[PDB]
């Protein structure tokens, strides 16, 4: 999500009209914050 | 559940007007066509006609081609006939049944479920 | 569409009773038999096809042939003193037969 | 004509999943090795699907417990029957059921369908009687054990009927501005469990222009009488497991996939998943290694 | 250039009674109007426009002209009959007490509207036809419901009840001759239709030719005119 | 809802639309013309 903050992710997908299958993607722990936005569905990892 | 619960022996004079109902009392006077078969000792079943209330289509026998008439009202809640020009010949016990089904072609799916008690008539003259 | 069939019929009780209901194209007619007994009113014993309804003991049976109808009975008794009447609804009509007579010694 | 088989404890979820169903062909147009996004009434893939049996034969001996209420429509409807005897005769839609305004009724006999959009009340619990003749298994009539009135009827149709190894049946009901359109399909499974991990087209059938109010709909059941009780309190009757499925359909585009003969192999939703999303923008089914952005389809 | 022209066409030849929906004696009302369906009739709209008994035909959708060389599928009919200052108010969208309360046209509709005086068949002075007065909800296209309820005339509301605030405001009809233009029904038919070229059973009056195959031709097949080459395919079509 | 008004077409904003803005601010002119003439009254069409 471009230039979205992780936080607000929840709000703005308005949760109390979606489906279970995009609910899985507004939390978990497979979470990450990036400049360029908020990473959903990757582990991030220390290696280059 | 149909009991056909009708009325007793009667007397009355030859050639008069002969009047025989059967009432329920159990079960919706609807859904059930209804039957008469007439029992005589020693000459076996006579059947002459059928009438389904809610469709109200009356079918007639060879024999009793013109004398009867057969009415039903859902409103009373009973079928009744009239019956002229009897001799002492044609008396007998009549007999009223149900058949669980109100359509022409489908009175082949039964039979006679439920009878009556029978009504014995005497001609008097 | 004509029925004839013996005045009467005598077997000893406990066997097998065969009674023949007799008539022109009955086969693939559908035929059914009814039940008399003195002083009571007809029941159904039989039903569409020698078809038993609901509450009446496992006695009565039978198979429609080309062109009879045959009646088996089973563990005959006294109180089977009874009259039986096949019948069929032919051309949106009901012919009754004279029936038969069951006498048990 | 109606009796009161309605005596329990409903059980409310009484759902499954479907997998992979509901889509029917939208247009009349014919089309071929081409992939086509539509915007329409559609059930939602990997959906929940309510799963009524309305015969819960259970216990030492069994019973014949009966359930089949009546369900909201919502602007779609997606039904399946899966029957192995035969036993599910149509339906019954309206918005209150009770001679307020005009009701559709269907009925599935053995050479007519019965179509009546007409004015009258419905039992809490309509039905059909149907019995075998003696079973031959060839008459197999039915009875009017549904209705008791046919006041200010206005439409009426008549055709082949729509009912002809588990015999799985789909349908699709579909309100729409002024024009019913009963979409079905027939399909074999061998599998006697739920929905198959398979998926199958769903072709129209008739379009109706019955041009009424539709909010709830039930569904007709056909019960063979196994006995008669002396004093008729409604006694049970017996079908076999009643089993029949409800969906609910809601607006959303689908991208439909033809083949060369033109029958459709596989579609894809543009909302279940961002990975079925980003094929819908794409307008394919491969999706190449990279990074892609798609397009908003929530409501 | 294409040599020929080719139209392939239904073969029909029975005229379906439009008389009972044009000539009919008795039209339905319009809070609950009548609809009937058009199928396998020899649609012939060249009676309408030019006929010397009709003095109104406002189409609305398409050129009536070009009616006669139509294919149509599922065409349908309604009648209904209005107090006749009214017909001005049949547009998509309207205040009056027909536009949301009677009857509502989508505004993506595909057809013709059909009206015509009718004063000997109406008024004589006969007051015994009737026609819904007034309404209190709206309706969707296409749409028909009945439901009598009674005016409030006052604050307190009265749902057939008789009392303070609440009396009889309806009034004997005077369907006469001596009242002006607009007051006197007005005979109104409809006629709607759509063209999402699914297989139709309804034409115009268009004669049939001959099929070529495989040469340049400017076919025209249920009223799909075009120009290409006509050959076989091995693709199946589906039945609908 | 009143048959009163057998003449009531809105030009700049649909009649169904009224009932959704509250206004503060409205010139109502009222005059009478000859009926021949309620047509003449509208945006930009000339007439006597
Ligand atoms: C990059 C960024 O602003 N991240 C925010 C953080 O500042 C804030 O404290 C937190 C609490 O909502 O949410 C997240
Ligand atoms: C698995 C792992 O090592 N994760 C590291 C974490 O230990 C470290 O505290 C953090 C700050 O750079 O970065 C990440
Ligand atoms: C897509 C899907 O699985 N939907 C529901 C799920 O949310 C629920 O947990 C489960 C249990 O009944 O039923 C199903
Ligand atoms: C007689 C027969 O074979 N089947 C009948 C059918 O004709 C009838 O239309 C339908 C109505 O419910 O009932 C069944
Ligand atoms: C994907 C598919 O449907 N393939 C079939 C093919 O197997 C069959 O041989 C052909 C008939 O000519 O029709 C097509
Ligand atoms: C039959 C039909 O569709 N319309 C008829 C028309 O033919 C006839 O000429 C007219 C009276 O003259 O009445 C209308």
């Amino acid at each position: 999500y471009q230039d979205v903050n992780c936080t607000e992710v929840p709000v703005a997908i308005h949760a109390d009209q979606l489906t279970p299958t995009w609910r899985v993607y507004s939390t978990g722990s497979n979470v990450f914050q990036t400049r360029a936005g908020c990473l959903i569905g990757a582990e991030h990892v220390n290696n280059s | 559940q149909v009991q056909l619960v009708q009325s007793g022996a009667e007397v009355k004079k030859a050639g008069s007007s002969v009047k025989v109902s059967c009432k329920a009392s159990g079960g919706t006077f609807s859904s059930h066509t209804i039957t008469w078969v007439r029992q005589a000792p020693g000459q076996g079943l006579e059947w002459m006609g059928r009438i389904i209330p809610i469709l109200g289509i009356a079918n007639y026998a060879q024999k009793f081609q013109g004398r009867v008439t057969i009415t039903a009202d859902k409103s009373t809640s009973t079928a009744y006939m009239e019956l002229s020009s009897l001799r002492s010949e044609d008396t007998a016990v009549y007999y009223c049944a149900s058949l669980q089904t109100v359509d022409t072609a489908i009175e082949k799916y039964y039979g006679m479920d439920v009878w009556g008690q029978g009504t014995t008539v005497t001609v008097s003259s | 569409y004509e029925l004839t069939q013996p005045p009467s019929v005598s077997v000893s009780p406990g066997q097998t009773a065969s009674i023949t209901c007799s008539g022109d194209k009955l086969g693939d007619k559908y035929a059914c038999w009814y039940q008399q007994k003195p002083g009571q009113s007809p029941v159904l014993v039989i039903y569409q096809d020698n078809k038993r309804p609901s509450g009446i003991p496992e006695r009565f049976s039978g198979s429609n042939s080309g062109n009879t109808a045959t009646l088996t009975i089973s563990g005959t008794q006294a109180m089977d003193e009874a009259d039986y009447y096949c019948q069929a609804w032919d051309s949106s009509t009901a012919v009754f037969g004279g029936g038969t007579k069951l006498t048990v010694l | 004509q109606c009796v009161n088989l309605t005596t329990r404890t409903q059980l409310p979820p009484a759902y499954t999943n479907s997998f992979t169903r509901g889509v029917y062909y939208p247009d009349k147009v014919f089309r071929s090795s081409v992939l086509h996004s539509t915007q329409d009434l559609f059930l939602p893939f990997f959906s929940n699907v309510t799963w009524f049996h309305a015969i819960h034969v259970s216990g030492t001996n069994g019973t014949k417990r009966f359930d089949n209420p009546v369900l909201p429509f919502n602007d779609g409807v997606y039904f399946a029957s899966t029957e192995k005897s035969n036993i599910i005769r149509g339906w019954i839609f309206g918005t209150t059921l009770d001679s307020k305004t005009q009701s559709l009724l269907i009925v599935n006999n053995a050479t007519n369908v019965v179509i009546k959009v007409c004015e009258f009340q419905f039992c809490n619990d309509p039905f059909l009687g149907v019995y075998y003749h003696k079973n031959n298994k060839s008459w197999m009539e039915s009875e009017f054990r549904v209705y008791s009135s046919a006041n200010n009827c206005t439409f009426e149709y008549v055709s082949q009927p729509f009912l002809m190894f588990k015999n799985l049946r789909e349908f699709v009901f579909k309100n729409i501005d002024g024009y019913f359109k009963i979409y079905s399909k027939h399909t074999p499974i061998n599998l006697v469990r739920d929905l198959p991990q398979g998926f199958s087209a769903l072709e129209p059938l008739v379009d109706l222009p019955i041009g009424i109010n539709i909010t709830r709909f039930q569904t007709l059941l056909a019960l063979h009488r196994s006995y008669l009780t002396p004093g008729d309190s409604s006694s049970g009757w017996t079908a076999g497991a009643a089993a029949y499925y409800v969906g609910y359909l809601q607006p959303r585009t689908f991208l439909l996939k033809y083949n060369e003969n033109g029958t459709i192999t596989d579609a894809v939703d543009c909302a279940l998943d961002p990975l079925s999303e980003t094929k819908c923008t794409l307008k394919s089914f491969t999706v190449e290694k990279g990074i892609y952005q798609t397009s908003n389809f929530r409501v | 250039q294409p040599t020929e022209s080719i139209v392939r066409f239904p073969n029909i030849t029975n005229l379906c009674p439009f008389g009972e929906v044009f000539n009919a004696t008795r039209f339905a009302s319009v809070y609950a109007w009548n609809r009937k369906r058009i199928s396998n009739c020899v649609a012939d709209y060249s009676v309408l426009y030019n006929s010397a008994s009709f003095s109104t035909f406002k189409c609305y959708g398409v050129s009536p002209t070009k009616l006669n060389d139509l294919c149509f599928t599922n065409v349908y009919a309604d009648s209904f009959v209005i107090r006749g200052d009214e017909v001005r108010q049949i547009a998509p969208g309207q205040t009056g007490k027909i536009a949301d309360y009677n009857y509502k046209l989508p505004d993506d509709f595909t057809g013709c509207v059909i009206a015509w005086n009718s004063n000997n068949l109406d008024s004589k002075g006969n007051y015994n036809y009737l026609y819904r007065l007034f309404r209190k909800s709206n309706l969707k296209p296409f749409e028909r419901d009945i439901s009598t309820e009674i005016y409030q005339a006052g604050s307190t509301p009265c749902n057939g009840v008789e009392g303070f605030n609440c009396y009889f405001p309806l009034q004997s009809y005077g369907f006469q001759p001596t009242n002006g233009v607009g007051y006197q029904p007005y005979r109104v038919v409809v006629l709607s239709f759509e063209l999402l070229h699914a297989p139709a059973t309804v034409c115009g009056p268009k004669k049939s030719t001959n099929l070529v195959k495989n040469k340049c031709v400017n076919f025209n097949f249920n009223g799909l005119t075009g120009t290409g080459v006509l050959t076989e395919s091995n693709k199946k079509f589906l039945p609908f």
